[PDB]
């Protein structure tokens, strides 16, 4: 049944459509007459659901666009490896990773910007990078710049192959709709080969290449004296005296004596004291177990050989008594609607990015990663923001699916229909819990600020006056600290040092130490829960009320992206689901800004710092237990106590950060009149400017118009988010580089 | 070719070409005349 | 209630009535246009002021005009 | 000595700023071996700083109480005190280039409005015509004032769209 | 229109039925008395728990009890304001004007009684 | 139309479960709107107050709290199946008023029977300035 | 620096004046809204027709000029 | 002339508690009054 279905040469590879910009849609096919057309040309460019009603052509376009994005990502990765190969001090950093800062960007001396090439150490000048590529290459066994050059060349070759694949699988051999709709085959192949085989290949690379190089690096020998990875691969003597179980030569794997592999497949939890990172043997056994689990999971769905489960049968069988038709029409929804799959993928990918940020601030899975505070902070913040953007786009594309691809004929008494049927109760209860959370968190903060300003330190909700200690979090921390003691007896230590235990430090700087949770921690965690709850409320109100409401009963006919329904019914501005996503973008920005502020203050006060003979001296001296309970404490002891490096960065290599900082503030301001104002004022101003250009006979043939209301909202939210993210990026990086 | 030439005749491509030309001219002027502020010879 | 006013520049294209989401407009016989139709608003108390009729008007400026003021239960679009 | 500003050559704080910049450049330079690329880059930066500080002097530049040079603004005062090239001549050059750009754009608009569908020519540029007008704008002020003289520069208000009163 | 097992359970209906607000037939003053007693008794607690003088022995209870009684007085005033604003014009007698006024009088009487009961219960 | 149809509350409702965007307390205090149609066959449609319902083969009656919901359902049925429905308005005292097909031929047509009201016999922009009508209660567009 | 901030003040004054006189001169009519006198001084918009007409009244021009005046002061 | 020492102890409670309460009660009766 499952087979390859490909049409041969449906689209001719010609440049005749490159001359005409607007060609994918009939509205833009007539040519431009106003300036908004140009914006429309850059707005509906990749809205393939609007260009054609045929699902096969949309699927082919999606396949080729994914190939193009993979080629772009591979070009970027090859550029990263090339920058590490030539304009970097990676070889110098490998000798002493605790004293030379990682740098991989070198500027050209043109107008005095050569001061940005700071003294990172190792006889090199450049920009101190915070991406952690040095630690990743050290974890991968990369020693010389020749390996980075070869990786860059291979990445460029693979990017060219991906671009050729996109061109080929669109223009030459375009897969049919039946090829894309084989969801069982897609899931089986992705679970077995895309994830399981990739995990097995990375585990094999770790076992045969990364583990011996990392062991010799931790032993303290010179990187040039380390044998090349192929010497470990071919001649078994070096890997045999580095790991005695390799002397057996694949015997314990087939004889089921896997315990003999315990030397290089370990379960020693915690961090390696030599480098302050996760044990490479632990990661090797981890990726091996992941590969085995995904290989098992990839043989679940029936494709062509009788055995295996059916997704439609599984969905139709799971029907409870309180839900009517249990998961009935969802199989037809997710095999016909690209936007529902996009919503699911974006939600899970954003959540996965959040887990990634949390679980690599917690366990640094890279050698000399925790010592670089700036790298850890930048990675956490970056993965955080990518996850937040992806989970906003999840609600956006779910609302798009609800507007466009929803069919009431296939959804009568299923789960989606019942969710629509009690959306008002859902939104009302979510609104109530959002209000309650906002009151009992932010009002607690305001209460602390007032009773601090009223001279009542005993009336605060602090760690000394009224202890609202996180008893559940503390109990979970104590249980996970005792996880290797009773419930995981084969683990040598705890899975992380955040629960408790000793302090792991590398090079005199704290790699990882136990994190204490107090009243301020409970306050900020409940604040984060409140902000996430409000963002969920906004996005769910956008999704569920995208089709109709009591206010507007024909909102589905207006489309997903419309500005308003006029000033009727008192006014219906920002009533669309797109406007709901536009509003929720700011709430996501506020939520993740508070989250990363809590992260930065918490690691700067209670985790990061230096280790002396007397004890651990943190960066901010542990003020989070006493200053994070008030908004004034966040203003003074976090925003004013820090950010002094950003404003004093002038005349140093960090000055561009401060420059970016100021520019970021500018962009954050420049968005506001796109967020405020309207369109009629700018249209009349443009009319006056048109009169001025008509007096001098320099009026353009293309009529200039003001930006659309949806376009103005999009420009405002984009510039606002860019300004805020760049402000936090510049402030965080300058503060964590100057004193970190 | 003429389809490709009209593609390069589009506004973003000629804008990119103008931006590259102007940026290169200003950068080479500032490099070969380091820090110009006062119009003197 | 809001005020809906229709002028003689209407061409009787029936676009304002089709765009009306509350059945406020109507077409009456006329002699001032080629189509022999003229828009009328006999149910202006049910109008909310959404200005959907003005969006569908093909003539330059507007042959139909909605003026807000004196909001009621029906004009505010309230289901409660 | 106008506006209570000392010349940069005879100034005091100008020398303090120069020594401070040379001192921090030498402090950065001493951390590298002489036979290294960062050493050469820092030496080039120090040479550029010294050349900039020398060229800012012996050019009539004035600085007041901070060593940072000040620009004399009023023409006539700038003309009689050797400060015309500070802002009087740069605005003349900028006016020349800005009028070049405006005249080239005006010529392109006028020549592109003649043919059918001028918006296509606006959004898909005629590169040979644009380059021909680019190299024909070296005498923009003469042409501009002559179109002003013959009235083709201005449009009559009867033919210009006017907002209702 | 969307009935739920939560909103249509017999146990939920019986629990809502015997409440003073939804009682079958009871004079509105008795409903107000029960409402004031229960709500003042629960309101006295947070006022004596974490008041401004919670650390002072003896003063905490009396300060919280008078705070609860004052809050009961403001609640009765707002109840009378709602009764005058909503039922100024013209079959349940509680929703009537004088019925709601008697309900407000019973509410303040019951609130004062509940505050006094909380005082004499926390004193022993 | 030729004879105005009368509302029949005994006509069966379409197959639908519970509703949340349905009738509020305004229905029992103020007017509420009722849409009736004559489905030739059993088919599934989408209500403007929630999810999806199935209309019965024969007379179908639905209740809404707003006239906009009634006209949205009317135009959905007319565009999807060419149903030609009609809705009434029922007040608190039970007064039934016929709303959508006032002459029975829909407002897109003319029928040569309606009288044009609220029409200005001057062009737009020929209205007097607001200074001309001051302290009189008459708007420039109302004359 | 005093001259630069004075020129910035001149920018603020000129821009606030530009907003206010654009609101005042186009108060009774414009190309987008010829009949703005019939809609009074403070009306929200004309709806999404003709491309979008939000913040077209002179009151909204004043309300933007309040932001600009706040920035200038 | 000179107010007594308990004047701040008395006058601020009225204008802070019972004067806004009386004004709000009167205004709330004013809004909802029908003919
Ligand atoms: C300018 C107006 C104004 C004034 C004069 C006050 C005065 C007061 N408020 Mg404040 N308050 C105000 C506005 C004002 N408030 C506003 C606008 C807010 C909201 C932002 C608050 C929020 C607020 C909180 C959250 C709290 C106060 C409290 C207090 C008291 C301070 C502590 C004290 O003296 O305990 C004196 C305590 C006594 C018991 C002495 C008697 C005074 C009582 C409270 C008034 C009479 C009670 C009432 C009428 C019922 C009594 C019936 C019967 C027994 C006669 C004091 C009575 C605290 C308080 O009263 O604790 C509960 C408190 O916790 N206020
Ligand atoms: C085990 C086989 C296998 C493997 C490994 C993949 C791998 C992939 N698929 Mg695919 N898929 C498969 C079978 C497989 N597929 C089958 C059988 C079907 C039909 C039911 C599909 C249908 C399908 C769709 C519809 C889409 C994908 C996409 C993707 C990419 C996901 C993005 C990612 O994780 O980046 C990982 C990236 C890398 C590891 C970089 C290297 C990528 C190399 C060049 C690919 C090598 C694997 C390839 C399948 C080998 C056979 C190709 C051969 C003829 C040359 C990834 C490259 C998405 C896509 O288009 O991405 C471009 C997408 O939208 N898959
Ligand atoms: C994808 C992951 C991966 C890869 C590539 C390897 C590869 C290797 N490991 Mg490793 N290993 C892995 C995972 C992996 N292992 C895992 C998960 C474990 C468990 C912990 C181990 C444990 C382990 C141990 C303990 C040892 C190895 C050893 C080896 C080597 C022996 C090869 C062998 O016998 O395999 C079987 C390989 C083949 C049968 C070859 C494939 C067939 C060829 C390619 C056919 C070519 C035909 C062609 C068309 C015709 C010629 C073409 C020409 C004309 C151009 C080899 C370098 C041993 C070693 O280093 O000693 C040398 C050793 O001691 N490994
Ligand atoms: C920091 C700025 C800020 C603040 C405080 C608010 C506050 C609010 N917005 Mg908003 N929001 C903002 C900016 C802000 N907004 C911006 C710029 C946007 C544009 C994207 C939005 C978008 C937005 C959406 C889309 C939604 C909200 C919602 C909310 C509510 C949050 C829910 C809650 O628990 O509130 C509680 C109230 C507060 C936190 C305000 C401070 C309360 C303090 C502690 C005073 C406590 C009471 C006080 C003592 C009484 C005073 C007495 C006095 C009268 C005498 C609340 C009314 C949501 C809503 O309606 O409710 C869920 C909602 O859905 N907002
Ligand atoms: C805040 C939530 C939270 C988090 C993040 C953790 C995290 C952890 N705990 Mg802890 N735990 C928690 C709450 C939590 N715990 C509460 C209790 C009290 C009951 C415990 C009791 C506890 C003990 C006793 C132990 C841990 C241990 C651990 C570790 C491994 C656990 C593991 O294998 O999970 C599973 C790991 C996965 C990756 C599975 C993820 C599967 C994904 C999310 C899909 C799941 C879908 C699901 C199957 C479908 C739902 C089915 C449902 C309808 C029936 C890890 C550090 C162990 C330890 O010490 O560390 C070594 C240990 O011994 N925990
Ligand atoms: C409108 C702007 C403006 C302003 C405020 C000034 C201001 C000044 N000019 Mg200038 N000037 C200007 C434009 C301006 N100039 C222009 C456009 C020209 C033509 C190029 C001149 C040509 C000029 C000459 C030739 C002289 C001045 C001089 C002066 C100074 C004294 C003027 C006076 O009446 O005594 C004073 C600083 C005189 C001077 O140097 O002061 C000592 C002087 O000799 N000006
Ligand atoms: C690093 C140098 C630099 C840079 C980047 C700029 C950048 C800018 N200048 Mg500035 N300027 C500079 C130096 C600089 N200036 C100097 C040194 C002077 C002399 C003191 C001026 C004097 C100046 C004026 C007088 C004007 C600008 C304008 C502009 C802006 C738009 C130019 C334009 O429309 O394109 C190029 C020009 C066109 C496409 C159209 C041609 C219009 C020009 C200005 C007319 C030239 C001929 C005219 C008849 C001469 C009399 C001018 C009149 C004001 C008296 C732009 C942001 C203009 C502006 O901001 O307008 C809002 C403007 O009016 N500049
Ligand atoms: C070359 C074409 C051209 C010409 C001759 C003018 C001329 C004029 N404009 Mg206009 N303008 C233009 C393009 C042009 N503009 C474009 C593309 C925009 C959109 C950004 C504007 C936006 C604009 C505004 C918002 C305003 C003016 C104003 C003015 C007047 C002041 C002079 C000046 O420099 O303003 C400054 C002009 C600018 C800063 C715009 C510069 C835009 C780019 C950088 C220049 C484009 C050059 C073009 C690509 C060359 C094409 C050559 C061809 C061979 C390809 C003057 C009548 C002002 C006015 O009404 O004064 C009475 C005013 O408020 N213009
Ligand atoms: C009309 C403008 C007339 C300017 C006359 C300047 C005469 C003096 C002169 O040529 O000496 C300087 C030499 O600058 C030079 O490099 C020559 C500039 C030539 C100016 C006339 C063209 C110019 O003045 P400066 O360079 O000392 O002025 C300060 C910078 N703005
Ligand atoms: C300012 C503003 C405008 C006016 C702005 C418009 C029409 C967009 C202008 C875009 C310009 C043309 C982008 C390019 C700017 C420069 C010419 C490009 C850089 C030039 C240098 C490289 C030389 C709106 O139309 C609008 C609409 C809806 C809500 C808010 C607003 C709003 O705030
Ligand atoms: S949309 Fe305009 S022109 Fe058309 S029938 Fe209505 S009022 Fe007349
Ligand atoms: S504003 Fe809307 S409801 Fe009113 S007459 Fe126009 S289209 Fe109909
Ligand atoms: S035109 Fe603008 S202000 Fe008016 S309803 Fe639409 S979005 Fe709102």
């Amino acid at each position: 049944k499952v087979k390859i279905a490909v049409d041969r040469n449906p689209v001719e590879t010609n440049f005749e459509k490159w001359a005409k910009p607007g060609h994918f849609s009939r509205a833009l096919a007539k040519g431009p007459n106003t300036t908004t057309w140009i914006w429309n040309l850059h707005a509906d460019a990749h809205d393939f659901d609007n260009h054609t009603s045929d699902l096969e052509e949309i699927s082919r376009k999606v396949f080729s666009a994914h190939f193009g994005q993979l080629g772009i990502i591979l070009i970027w990765l090859s550029g990263m490896y090339f920058h590490g190969a030539r304009f970097s001090n990676y070889e110098g950093w490998l000798s002493d990773p605790t004293h030379i800062k990682p740098s991989a960007q070198v500027v050209w001396p043109i107008v005095g910007q050569e001061i940005l090439n700071g003294d990172v150490g190792g006889g090199f000048q450049g920009i101190q990078i915070t991406s952690g590529f040095f630690q990743l290459w050290r974890a991968s066994g990369i020693t010389s710049e020749l390996q980075l050059y070869s990786t860059a060349i291979g990445g460029l070759v693979l990017a060219a192959a991906c671009f050729f694949a996109g061109w080929f699988h669109y223009h030459k051999a375009a897969p049919k709709l039946e090829w894309f709709q084989n969801v069982e085959s897609m899931l089986n192949h992705h679970l077995a080969g895309l994830l399981g085989l990739g995990s097995l290949a990375w585990a094999g690379h770790q076992i045969h290449v990364s583990l011996p190089v990392n062991k010799l690096l931790d032993a303290g020998v010179d990187p040039k004296e380390i044998p090349l990875p192929h010497e470990f691969l071919l001649n078994q003597s070096i890997i045999a005296d580095l790991y005695p179980s390799f002397s057996k030569g694949l015997a314990p794997f087939f004889t089921l004596n896997w315990a003999e592999y315990s030397d290089f497949l370990t379960f020693k939890g915690g961090l390696n004291p030599v480098t302050g990172g996760l044990w490479l043997s632990d990661t090797a056994h981890h990726h091996l177990a992941i590969a085995v689990l995904f290989l098992v999971a990839g043989h679940q769905y029936r494709t062509n050989w009788g055995i295996g489960h059916s997704i439609k049968d599984i969905l139709e069988s799971h029907k409870g008594p309180f839900t009517g038709n249990g998961h009935a029409g969802l199989y037809e929804i997710l095999t016909t609607s690209w936007h529902a799959q996009l919503a699911i993928n974006l939600a899970l990918f954003g959540s996965l990015s959040i887990i990634v940020a949390h679980h690599m601030y917690a366990m640094p899975p890279y050698p000399y990663l925790a010592t670089d505070y700036g790298t850890q902070l930048s990675l956490f913040t970056h993965h955080m923001w990518i996850g937040g953007f992806c989970v906003v786009g999840a609600g956006a594309h779910a609302a798009i699916f609800m507007v466009r691809d929803y069919d009431p004929t296939n959804n009568y008494n299923n789960l989606l229909d019942r969710v629509i049927r009690h959306r008002d109760a859902i939104i009302s209860h979510l609104n109530w819990v959002s209000i309650f959370l906002g009151f009992h968190s932010f009002g607690l903060y305001i209460h602390n600020d007032t009773m601090s300003a009223l001279g009542r330190p005993q009336d605060m909700f602090s760690d000394t006056a009224i202890q609202l200690q996180p008893v559940f979090a503390q109990w979970i921390q104590n249980t996970h600290f005792t996880a290797p003691q009773l419930t995981a007896p084969n683990a040598l230590a705890a899975t992380s040092l955040t629960w408790g235990g000793d302090v792991v430090a590398v090079g005199g700087k704290v790699a990882m130490m136990p994190i204490a949770l107090g009243t301020s921690d409970f306050l900020v965690h409940h604040i984060h829960a409140f902000t996430i709850h409000v963002t969920v409320l906004i996005l769910l109100k956008g999704v569920l009320f995208a089709r109709s409401s009591r206010l507007i009963p024909d909102k589905a006919n207006l489309g997903f992206r419309f500005p308003c329904d006029g000033p009727g019914r008192g006014g219906t501005c920002q009533v669309s689901a797109w406007d709901h996503v536009f509003l929720g973008l700011f709430w996501m920005y506020n939520s993740l800004s508070i989250v990363i502020f809590h992260f930065s203050w918490k690691m700067q006060s209670d985790v990061w710092g230096t280790v002396t003979d007397s004890g651990v001296s943190h960066i901010t001296g542990g003020n989070f237990a006493q200053s994070a309970n008030t908004i004034n404490g966040w203003l003074r002891d976090f925003l004013w106590a820090q950010s002094s490096q950003v404003i004093q960065s002038y005349g140093s290599a960090l000055s561009a950060y401060g420059l970016m900082f100021l520019g970021a503030h500018f962009v954050w301001a420049f968005s506001l009149m796109f967020l405020f104002s309207g369109r009629g004022y700018w249209q009349e101003l443009i009319e006056s400017i048109v009169w001025a250009h008509n007096k001098l006979r320099v009026a353009p043939s293309i009529q200039p118009r003001a930006l659309s209301i949806t376009q103005g909202r999009a420009v405002g939210v984009a510039h606002y988010l860019l300004g805020g993210i760049a402000t936090t990026w510049s402030f965080f990086l300058a503060r964590i580089i100057a004193v970190g | 070719m003429k389809d490709f030439t009209t593609y390069l005749s589009t506004a973003p491509v000629v804008g990119l070409g103008w931006a590259i030309f102007t940026s290169g001219l200003l950068i080479e002027i500032n490099r070969f005349f380091p820090d110009p502020l006062v119009f003197s010879f | 209630a809001h005020v809906v006013k229709i002028y003689d520049t209407c061409i009787g294209c029936t676009q304002c009535v089709r765009a009306c989401p509350l059945d406020v407009l109507e077409m009456v016989p006329w002699d001032g246009c080629k189509a022999a139709q003229m828009a009328s608003s006999p149910r202006t108390e049910d109008c909310v002021g959404c200005k959907r009729c003005e969006t569908a008007c093909p003539t330059d400026f507007l042959s139909v005009r909605v003026y807000l003021g004196n909001e009621s239960t029906r004009s505010l679009g309230l289901a409660y | 000595d106008v506006a209570g500003l000392t010349p940069c050559s005879e100034s005091k704080a100008y020398n303090k700023l120069e020594r401070k910049e040379l001192k921090t450049l030498e402090k950065r330079l001493k951390k590298y071996e002489p036979g290294s690329a960062p050493y050469l880059a820092l030496q080039a930066t120090k040479e550029r700083t010294q050349n900039r500080f020398k060229n800012y002097a012996k050019a009539g530049l004035l600085c007041g109480n901070d060593g940072l040079p000040h620009l004399i603004s009023d023409p006539g005062l700038a003309l009689r005190f050797n400060h015309a090239g500070e802002v009087f001549i740069p605005t003349f050059g900028f006016l020349y280039v800005a009028g070049y750009i405006g005249h080239v754009g005006r010529q392109y608009i006028i020549k592109s409005k003649e043919d059918a569908k001028p918006t296509d020519k606006e959004i898909i540029l005629d590169v040979p015509l644009a380059l021909q007008l680019a190299f024909q704008g070296w005498a923009w002020p003469l042409a501009a004032i002559q179109e002003l003289r013959n009235g083709s520069l201005l449009e009559k208000d009867e033919n210009i769209t006017v907002s209702p009163r | 229109m969307l009935e739920t097992p939560v909103t249509s359970a017999p146990i939920v209906a019986n629990y809502l039925s015997n409440l003073p607000a939804y009682r079958t037939g009871v004079a509105p003053n008795l409903r107000g008395v029960e409402i004031g007693l229960a709500h003042g008794f629960l309101l006295a607690g947070p006022f004596i728990k974490l008041g401004p003088l919670r650390n002072v022995p003896g003063a905490a209870e009396v300060v919280g009890c008078m705070s609860a009684a004052g809050l009961v007085l403001i609640l009765a005033l707002c109840l009378s304001l709602y009764g005058n604003a909503a039922f100024q014009s013209t079959s349940d007698p509680l929703m009537s004007s004088e019925g709601w006024a008697k309900f407000a009088g019973g509410f303040t009487v019951g609130g004062l009684s509940g505050v006094a009961w909380a005082y004499v219960l926390t004193q022993v | 139309p030729w004879k105005q149809p009368e509302l029949d509350p005994d006509t069966p409702s379409p197959i639908f479960g519970g509703s949340t965007g349905g009738l509020l307390r305004k229905a029992q205090v103020e007017e509420f709107y009722v849409t009736t149609w004559e489905s030739p066959k059993e088919q599934i449609f989408e209500m403007p107050t929630g999810g999806a319902a199935i209309m019965r083969k024969g007379p179908n009656l639905l209740k809404f709290a707003r006239k906009e919901q009634c006209l949205a359902l009317t135009t959905q049925l007319r565009t999807k199946f060419k149903m030609t429905p009609c809705f009434y308005r029922v007040y608190a005292d039970g007064k039934v008023e016929y709303l959508h097909p006032k002459d029975g031929v829909y407002p897109e047509k003319v029928n040569a029977g309606r009288v044009g009201v609220n029409q200005n016999m001057r062009s737009i922009g020929e209205n007097v300035d607001p200074i001309k009508v001051k302290f009189t209660g008459s708007q420039p567009f109302t004359i | 620096g005093d001259f630069l901030v004075h020129h910035a003040i001149a920018l603020g004054l000129h821009t606030t004046t530009l907003i206010l006189v654009k609101g005042a001169l186009d108060a009774r009519g414009s190309k987008l809204m010829p009949d703005k006198k019939d809609f009074g001084y403070s009306f929200p918009c004309d709806g999404p027709g003709r491309g979008g007409t939000c913040d077209i009244s002179a009151y909204d021009a004043f309300y933007l000029a309040v932001f600009w005046m706040l920035n200038t002061i | 002339f000179v107010p007594p020492a308990w004047a701040p102890s008395l006058f601020v409670p009225l204008t802070g508690l019972v004067l806004p309460a009386i004004g709000m009660a009167w205004a709330f009766t004013y809004i909802q009054k029908e003919k």
